[PDB]
RNA sequence: CCCGCAGAAGAAGCACCGGCUAACUCCGUGCCAGCAGCCGCGGUAAUACGGAGGGUGCAAGCGUUAAUCGGAAUUACUGGGCGUAAAGCGCACGCAGGCGGUUUGUUAAGUCAGAUGUGAAAUCCCCGGGCUCAACCUGGGAACUGCAUCUGAUACUGGCAA
RNA sequence: UAGCUAGUAGGUGGGGUAACGGCUCACCUAGGCGACGAUCCCUAGCUGGUCUGAGAGGAUGACCAGCCACACUGGAACUGA
């Protein structure tokens, strides 16, 4: 019973993708839009809309490249069930380098190297690939 | 698998029994022999298997095949019970090695000799 | 008391003497509170056969532990310095 | 410095003594889960300074009586 | 050259009203050895005859994929009908340590240097689709930045 | 711990020659060699997966007449050092000593080497060494006792050496009876018919 | 009797190689 | 540890060879002897048994057995499954427990960073050094994944209030 | 193997030990522990580490070393830091 909001995020990512669709809508919230610009600064998504007033609607918008998905796999890690807390050097590395982790530091969601950059960790919240 | 229920009830992996109940971690087992026999196998095969019914050392009572081509064993002989099954003859789990303390080696060998225990051709 | 002696590791014919500072009733090479430095009494003419912490071993005799005999000899082939 | 300890009063049906109940979040060392965990103390008071149900600020002092060596300092957020 | 190579060859069998024919499959992939493969299945009734029969499927599935230097971009899974074969690059882990059917396919692609297990199943036919399929599933540093970030050292590092 | 029997029936189960016998005549001259090594050896083998793997390893044993026991310890010493284990296990093979007193000429082959070195005849960085499993620093002298100076091989082997290829890892000199050991040896600068990638996959098996 | 009713002495039946039940999996050898 | 004294003079066995797993075809036996770890070999034309010759793998060791782990992703935390293969309580309510939409403020237990104390020594790894080289011995370091306290960040989780 | 304990959970006072304490007595209170597993049975020295394993783990912990326990069996006390 949406006990796990960011998850219904990534869901909604991932069969976008396979749906073909253009934009996927969500109810918003603020560690979703924290994440969705993590994922904008990547490019990994295009261009999100936040919409809404008090009921706000989330709109991201898709990303194709060659007539195929950009973001073909992405999983949650830290589910609230059992949440995974990396410190500086246990921080991985999605695809050697070639995905990014979305992980939850003290600074705010950053990612992977990017917290790495800072010399910090915490919550990696999705592997992104 | 739900790791929720897990903590409450750990993995448990069955411990495998061993072949063998020969007294744990004894390689070898001393004999007494009573009732040198011999039996025919399973369906496949076909043969007079030569065996004995080993009282051992510690207190059990096993049967014991002997192996090599003819033997030299009787009503009382103190042999050497070496593990090993034969999946041929039923309930026999236990080899005889040939050349040991009472049970002699076999004759005229010559390929495998360290199995059954033959020195060598002093020729 | 506390005392400062060898423990004689290496092997067979090639001792090696660790300092350690231990209490007098221990067995020789066990429980000890602080090693300061080595002894090599096979060492070569290189560079290395005998290294002291001068200063954890004047810290000791302050302490009030007292200096094996062969230990002693050794304060005096550094001659305290070099 | 004083090295506190917080935890709740599981029960206080004793005279000039309570046992508390501490929570403590262990990081299961297997899995990966931060499961809950208890621990009873004998803590000792002075009349009967904290309540049922009650938070309260305890210090491990000398060793009082068999198998009980906490003593309280404060009844914070008590019975009311 | 082109590599030709052999992996597996069964014998399979019909149940006519008679007796039986037995048919000979034969599963062999080709490679370049340059991130370029292939795998041919065919079967005939006689040994070499689908041996021949599967070189000339081989050379019409050949797949470009790319590799660095002699190994793999990143670690990739390659799940195909109960075959969950994984692969790792191994950066100079020097050498194809790979199970049957599975380091034949990775010689021929130029492959040098893998760290690889076959789990579940090891039926030669699937785990030959399963990095088949593997390979081709995994990117490229250039490729991967060519869709996002549109930088190939800025989003490397 | 040596091998002892005949030399070049090693050299018939690979199928080409390792240098192992040679001195002028290149391989019998006659009747069989490069060919049937040995009753059945006529009927061509089929060489499965592992036996690729075996006889790669086994051409490399022959070549430098190190035991199992011996040079899978080689093994770990590459496996554990960095770069490409493959290559530092010929950079250990190449660093023994028996290899270093052929490469020099001072003995016509890698058992005469053996020979030379076990009967206490060279002393390398002056000092004298039997151990064949001498594993030579870089940056060193080799050099030969004057007990075996002019001994009849040191000169026979020196002048057969003279259609080698002359390693460019070291410098001989051939009239002082006096070998040098210059740098490391290079991957790309040895024999290089040895599929060494072979190796090391065996021994992770 | 007794010395016949053991159960060496039992009527023993052979695979034929070709025929009712003939058929082997793999055979002796199965060199490829 | 060096020097000197001879004629190579004193110094090679063990298992295996149907497949797995490197390596064969001829005699003798004839579902009888026997082999075996598993699939299974032996019925008078055996590459599996017993000898011989020839090879292979190891080598002063080599095999066998016992025992632990690995292959076993066949107890799966990393790393599995449950329509039919072993496996969804017959169903529903429901305490303990597990988890929990959204906003702001705040606290700073979980979490992250740094530091200090400790984490004995020897071992396990990294450059060095010394016994002719290695095994061994040994210097320094790292590590000892931990625990506690103190000082910060405080996004996410938890607590409290609205 | 689901209830176990009655000096057992606790208080005051006396005594006792190098030292605190049901460690031991008298009186009073009636609790304490338990499904995050108490009591009971079987088995076993613990650890630094060792063997194996890609890691994670599993198994075992002889030798070297720290600690505990025991010294024909059961029990107690004296000398003495
Ligand atoms: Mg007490
Ligand atoms: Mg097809
Ligand atoms: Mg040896
Ligand atoms: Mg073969
Ligand atoms: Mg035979
Ligand atoms: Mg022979
Ligand atoms: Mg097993
Ligand atoms: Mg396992
Ligand atoms: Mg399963
Ligand atoms: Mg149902
Ligand atoms: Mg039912
Ligand atoms: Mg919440
Ligand atoms: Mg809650
Ligand atoms: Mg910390
Ligand atoms: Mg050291
Ligand atoms: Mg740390
Ligand atoms: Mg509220
Ligand atoms: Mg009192
Ligand atoms: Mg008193
Ligand atoms: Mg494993
Ligand atoms: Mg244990
Ligand atoms: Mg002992
Ligand atoms: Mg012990
Ligand atoms: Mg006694």
């Amino acid at each position: 019973s949406m006990q796990d909001p960011i998850a219904d995020m990534l869901t909604r990512i991932r069969n976008g993708q396979a749906a073909n669709k253009a934009a996927v809508t969500m109810p918003s919230s603020k560690l979703k839009v924290a994440i969705a610009n993590v994922l904008k600064e990547e490019g990994f998504i295009e261009d999100f809309k936040v919409e809404g007033d008090t009921k706000p609607e989330l709109e991201l918008t898709l990303k194709y490249f060659q007539g195929k998905a950009v973001v073909e796999s992405i999983q949650r890690v830290s589910r609230p069930g059992l949440r995974i807390y990396k410190r500086k050097d246990e921080l991985p590395k999605v695809m050697a380098g070639l995905g990014i982790a979305v992980v939850s530091t003290s600074k705010g969601v950053m990612t992977d190297r990017a917290a790495r950059q800072a010399g910090l960790g915490g919550e990696i919240i999705c592997y992104v690939a | 698998a739900t790791v929720n229920q897990l903590v409450r009830k750990p993995r448990a992996r069955k411990v495998a029994k061993s072949n063998v109940p020969a007294l744990e971690a004894c390689p070898q087992k001393r004999g007494v022999c009573t009732r040198v026999y011999t039996t025919t196998p399973k369906k496949p095969n076909s043969a007079l298997r030569k065996v004995c019914r080993v009282r051992l050392t510690n207190g059990f009572e096993v049967t014991s095949y002997i192996g090599g081509e003819g033997h030299n064993l009787q009503e009382h002989s103190v042999i050497l019970i070496r593990g090993g099954r034969v999946k041929d003859l039923p309930g026999v789990r236990y080899h005889t090695v040939r050349g040991a303390l009472d049970c002699s080696g076999v004759k005229d060998r010559k390929q495998a000799r360290s199995k059954y225990g033959v020195k060598r051709p002093k020729a | 008391m506390v005392t400062i002696r060898l423990a004689r590791h290496g092997a067979k014919k090639r001792p090696f003497y660790q300092v350690v500072v231990a209490d007098s009733r221990n067995a020789r090479n066990g429980r000890f509170i602080e090693r300061v430095g080595f002894f090599n009494p096979i060492a070569s003419e290189k560079e290395e056969g005998t290294r002291l912490d001068l200063d954890r071993i004047a810290h000791w005799v302050g302490q009030g532990a007292t200096i094996s005999d062969r230990v002693a000899a050794l304060i005096k082939e550094v001659n305290k310095a070099a | 410095k004083i090295r506190t300890l917080q935890g709740r009063v599981v029960s206080d049906k004793m005279e000039k003594s309570i046992v508390v109940a501490i929570e403590r979040f262990v990081k299961h060392p297997i899995y990966g889960k931060f499961i809950k965990r208890t621990t009873k103390l004998h803590v000792h008071d002075e009349n009967n300074e904290c309540g049922i149900g009650d938070v309260v600020e305890i210090r491990e002092c000398r060793p009082l009586s068999k198998t009980k060596s906490w003593t309280l300092v404060r009844v914070v957020e008590k019975a009311v | 050259e082109l590599q030709e190579k052999l992996i597996a060859v069964n014998r399979v069998s019909k149940t006519v009203k008679g007796g039986r024919i037995f048919s000979f499959t034969a599963l062999t992939v080709v490679g370049d050895g340059n991130g370029r493969v292939g795998f041919g299945y065919g079967k005939a009734r006689e040994v070499p005859a689908a041996i021949q029969k599967a070189m000339e499927k081989a050379r019409r599935n050949m797949i470009n994929v790319a590799l660095n230097n002699g190994t793999l971009q990143h670690p990739v899974k390659g799940v195909h009908t109960g075959s969950r074969v994984f692969m790792q690059p191994a950066s100079e882990g020097t050498g194809i340590i790979a199970g049957g059917a599975m380091r034949a396919v990775l010689e021929v692609a130029g492959v040098h240097n893998v760290l690889a297990k076959a789990y579940g199943s090891t039926n030669p036919i699937n785990v030959v689709r399963a990095t088949i399929d593997g390979l081709e599933n995994m990117n490229s540093p250039e490729m991967v930045a060519a869709k996002r970030g549109k930088s190939v050292e800025e989003i490397l590092g | 711990a040596r091998y002892l029997g005949p030399k070049l029936k090693l050299s018939r189960r690979e199928g080409t020659d390792l240098f192992l016998k040679s001195g002028v005549r290149a391989i019998d001259t006659k009747c069989k060699i490069e060919q049937a090594p040995g009753q059945h050896g006529a009927r061509k083998p089929r060489l499965s997966d592992y036996g690729v793997q075996l006889r790669e390893k086994q051409k490399v044993r022959r070549i430098y007449g190190v035991l199992e026991r011996q040079f899978r310890n080689y093994y770990k010493e590459a496996a554990r050092l960095k770069g490409n284990t493959g290559e530092n296990l010929l950079a250990l093979l190449e660093g023994r000593l028996d290899n270093v007193v052929y490469r020099m000429g001072f003995g016509a082959t890698r058992a005469e080497a053996r020979q030379l070195v076990s009967h206490k005849a060279i002393m390398v960085n002056g000092r004298v060494v039997n151990i064949a499993s001498y594993q030579v620093s870089p940056n060193d002298v080799v050099s030969i006792r004057e007990k075996a100076k002019k001994q009849s091989r040191v000169k026979a082997a020196l002048e057969l050496a003279e259609q080698r290829e002359k390693p460019t890892w070291l410098e001989v000199d051939a009239g002082k009876m006096e070998g040098t050991f210059k740098r490391k040896p290079e991957r790309s600068d040895l024999s290089a018919d040895i599929n060494e990638h072979l190796i090391v996959e065996l021994y992770s098996k | 009797e007794a010395l016949l009713h053991d159960p060496l002495f039992r009527q023993r039946v052979e695979k034929n190689k070709k025929g009712k039940g003939s058929y082997m999996r793999k055979g002796k050898h199965g060199n490829r």
